[PDB]
């Protein structure tokens, strides 16, 4: 049915999430923003 | 009608299915067909008689389709499984020989050969 | 390269797969000496 | 198109940035390697 | 109003030019399928079902455009 | 809540079953079921192994898959005929896109330094016009960027929109007069052939997403 | 005035249309003469064929042409 | 008055365009005359009454653009 | 207001223009498996599903139109 | 009166488009010619007055325009 | 301020007439593998990527188009 | 005013028709050379015809661009 | 208001040049693929030649794309 | 006047229109030099002032479009 | 004022149309580049510095063009 292995590359998405992260925080001001006129 | 003739063999000398494969990329012929002149480039060929195929590894010729629906395919030799692994390391003695020299263009049909063999 | 050249080198090849007669090996071998002649005068003699 | 725009769009992306994390970590932890594991042992059937 | 009566004339002409592009279209089908049964003349039995498939394929485009023209028109 | 979070939910609830009850324990033998979510993996290795094939090809499989597996799923939930369009929230799917984008042009930056702009000069020409090719290559590179999104957004949006349009139209066709209501049933069927199309599209443009963004990350890990 | 204006617009529009249905009807044509001088044989087979393409092409034109009376007349 | 009078100018105009057509249209026809008869040197008995055939069809559907032209420009 | 919904009206059928392009496309992906179909007799198998995935594509930019198309006429 | 000259200036200018489809046509008949002639060395006798047949024809269309213009001029 | 409405409507349908092009050359694309498949069936696998790749890229130009007609119609 | 307004669009929408010609120019050319390079031998016989279509094909958009100019005087 | 509406359809009529560029990249990426299927083995001369043709013939495509935003936003 | 300096305005973005067909015409000329060079390997010392020739006709053709617009354009 | 600057805007957006000439000119170009070049694998030595030449002169229409379009702009 299920097993688990870790797949450790993970680490190799560091630019991936780090631009998830900046987009994240952009798009508060962005959503802040829409809520405005 | 199909009529394929080799210098030391005669294979097919009507025929259902024929494909064929030529300096065009790759013609089929079935009852009449255009009546074509054709270099036939080496190749892998089938012939099909009824839904029977047979498989052929042919040295490159020419093929005609005559006006009269014969089909003239001469070649200079060939079954496919026949010439089916040593090849594979004649090729990298061909490789070496792509180095030397007329030899050069020797060599470049052995490469195509050794791939074309590959292929199937 | 003479387009029947072409497609002799390949033939040459096509006989490497080490399951064949000896009489395609036959095939393979050949001997001659192409002496060239002008005028009377003989160009030397040389294998194909 | 009011239909295509909320202002909601920063809560909209903080649940989809949360289901991406998780169905990266989901397949590469869990689903993947156990497709891998039918491969890899169909091969070991044919081994033995 | 009179602006609203020129406009579904005028934008019903305006569809209508779309419909020419679906008749070089049906054309260049049949084209095919002529050439094609001249270069292998067995071919045809295989071919004929795949042509009238593209045919109807390309007349369907046209279709839809001419849709648009009558609902204009009447609308 | 919200009707995203619930959607995206559901989404992950779609994606575990197919690997929890699809298949039976892990039998060798291969299921029925197990098959499909075979040939998904067949086709998605030896995609990517030709895409970002290399000595690392491997190391971004997973994250290929998954998606392929996200875009594959949202295109079948977002396509049933009373649900809430999460992929028609054009705004996660093109923010996923940009996310993607920035952390390709941040990676290619990272690992082959201000030297990444001479990805932008593609050929040799002529040297006073070397820097413009690279002005007029980068300006389509990050166009790149709004087309990945807006491929498979326009591809959703147009969906949903021509078949709700053509319903409306054909609801009202057979809410009039029975003579229109007899001879009705050819624009349903325009709407059935157009949902017919509109699976078919959907899958076809999930595979174009992960073969593009694969095709981007080519040019990210291998320079050239 | 204005609505009797547009019909005359209009009709002008769909004219138009036709173009194209007349460089179809030339590409059907074009490749009968061009199968029949391919085979020298095909021509009893291709004929209904090209009579068939012909037809289905200039269809189009028809619809393209009533559309511009339409509007014309009513 | 003049607006519809000025309409009927415009209008005949506008259906010229159609005319274009037809004239690609009976070039690809020769074209192919021209191509075939090449071929051969012997398919010209045959082809040639193909070919008008194929002129007077892509003729007719610029006389059809003609006649429209000319009921806008008289009304 | 009036004015709006003429050029709502008009506008619909710019939209329509956009159709034509796509009718020509699908012509062209069948006209391509007219043509190797008749080249290889054999082929089939393989560009089959290749003429099916490039019907859709060809289709899928002509539907862009269309929805803008009824955008503009009922939206 | 202004409208009406003007207008009939518009559809002058505008029935110059049906003279471009006559300049593609005149060419593709002269291209095909070349080619032909290319093709056979000495189908050229045959073929040459099929040519000036073709040329004619494919300019009349281009004359039925160019009359139109002169009619609204 | 109907004027600009109506413009801003009117710009919408005009901009839509640039999709016609992509759709003709997505199939031009299509065109070249169903042709070039039939040519050579061993050449499939190194051209079905070139032939997406293709595809896409094409599809592009359309994208670009259909973006201005969505800022004038959304926005 | 309108009169002279209409002068200059109509001017404008004149030189559309001359498009066409510029095209078939290089069609006529592009066969020439094909010609030339397939037989090298035509050439002698071939650069005549050519330069009749050359010509040809340039009149159609002159007749286009004269309209122009007749429009542009009145 | 007049100026305002101005921008907005002149940014309409601007979007068309865009048609263009699509039919020239099919046409680049359909003479790899021709290529790639004539030679077996052109590819790595080829494909360097198809990306530069590919950019140029694109970039016509985003001049058509810049003035058009240049029209609507400015 | 403000209507005539209008007329100059948009009658000159008009008049540019016909510079398209000029750069399809170039093109077609490259190309056709190309494809005969490739043809032949060596007809070049002929057909480069041919290809030349070709190119300046069809661009001239361009450039009459471009004068009519900078007429209107300059005044 | 508004008439002269509105007329200002259309007939920049009107010069934008003849652009996209210029742009199947380079792939016209390229496609010949392309081709040629698998024909031969070895005219290209010759071959690519014509092409680069074709690509220049084909983009040179374009580019007339695009001055206009600025011209009407800005100007």
């Amino acid at each position: 049915m299920l097993k688990r292995f870790p797949t450790p590359i993970l680490k190799v998405y560091w630019p991936f999430f780090v631009a998830g992260a900046a987009v994240y925080y952009g798009m508060s001001k962005a959503a802040d923003l829409s809520s405005n006129t | 009608k199909l009529q394929f003739a080799l210098p030391h063999e005669t294979l097919y000398s009507e025929v259902t299915q024929v494909n064929l494969p030529a300096k065009s990329g790759r013609i089929g012929v079935l009852a009449n067909h255009v009546p074509t002149v054709e270099q036939l480039l080496p190749g892998v060929v089938e012939v099909m008689e009824g839904s029977n195929s047979k498989k052929f590894f042919i040295s490159g010729g020419f093929a005609t389709v005559q006006p009269d629906s014969q089909l003239c395919v001469t070649a200079i030799e060939a079954p496919l499984e026949s010439f089916s692994e040593n090849i594979k390391n004649l090729l990298a003695e061909a490789k070496k020989n792509v180095s030397s020299s007329r030899e050069a263009a020797e060599a470049a049909i052995q490469v195509e050969v050794l791939e074309n063999l590959q292929s199937v | 390269i003479s387009y029947a050249a072409y497609l002799n080198v390949a033939a040459q090849a096509i006989r490497s797969t080490e399951l064949q007669t000896a009489s395609v090996l036959n095939r393979s071998q050949t001997d001659a000496f192409y002496t060239q002649y002008k005028n009377a005068s003989e160009p030397t003699p040389i294998t194909k | 198109m009011p239909q295509l725009v909320p202002f909601y769009f920063m809560n909209q992306l903080t649940y989809g940035f949360l289901l991406m994390i998780t169905l990266l970590i989901l397949f590469s932890q869990f689903f993947l390697p156990m497709i891998l594991r039918l491969y890899v042992s169909r091969l070991f059937i044919s081994k033995l | 109003m009179q602006l609203v009566l020129a406009a579904k004339y005028i934008g019903a002409g305006i569809s209508t030019i779309g419909l020419l592009g679906a008749g070089i279209g049906i054309a260049i089908v049949f084209a095919a399928l002529i050439n094609g049964v001249s270069r292998n003349p067995s071919i045809k039995d295989t071919v004929f079902p795949m042509a009238i498939l593209g045919f109807a394929l390309s007349e369907a485009t046209g279709l839809f455009c001419l849709m648009v023209s009558f609902l204009l028109l009447f609308g | 809540l919200t009707t995203f979070s619930l959607y995206t939910i559901i989404v992950l609830l779609v994606i575990t079953s197919l690997y929890t009850l699809t298949n039976n324990n892990n039998k060798i033998i291969g299921s029925r079921w197990l098959i499909s979510q075979e040939a998904i993996y067949d086709t998605i290795m030896n995609m990517t192994k030709g895409q970002i094939g290399g000595k690392n090809w491997g190391l971004y499989f997973p994250m290929i898959f998954t998606l392929f597996m996200f875009i594959f799923i949202a295109n079948l939930i977002s396509m049933i005929p009373y649900s809430f369009a999460l992929s028609a929230h054009l705004v996660f799917i093109i923010s996923l896109s940009i996310v993607i984008w920035l952390g390709n042009t941040i990676l290619g930056l990272y690992k082959h330094g201000w030297v990444f702009f001479s990805l932008f000069v593609p050929a040799g020409t002529p040297l006073p016009l070397v820097p413009l090719l690279v002005i007029i290559e980068t300006l389509s590179y990050f166009a790149r960027a709004i087309s990945l999104g807006l491929r498979l957004g326009s591809n959703i949006l147009a969906g949903h929109l021509l078949m709700v349009i053509l319903a409306g139209l054909t609801f009202n066709f057979m809410l009039i007069n029975l003579f229109t209501l007899v001879f009705g049933f050819v624009p349903l069927a325009m709407i059935l052939a157009i949902m017919m199309l509109e699976f078919a599209i959907g899958i076809i443009q999930g595979y174009v997403w992960a073969i593009l963004t694969a095709s981007y990350l080519k040019d990210a890990v291998y320079l050239h």
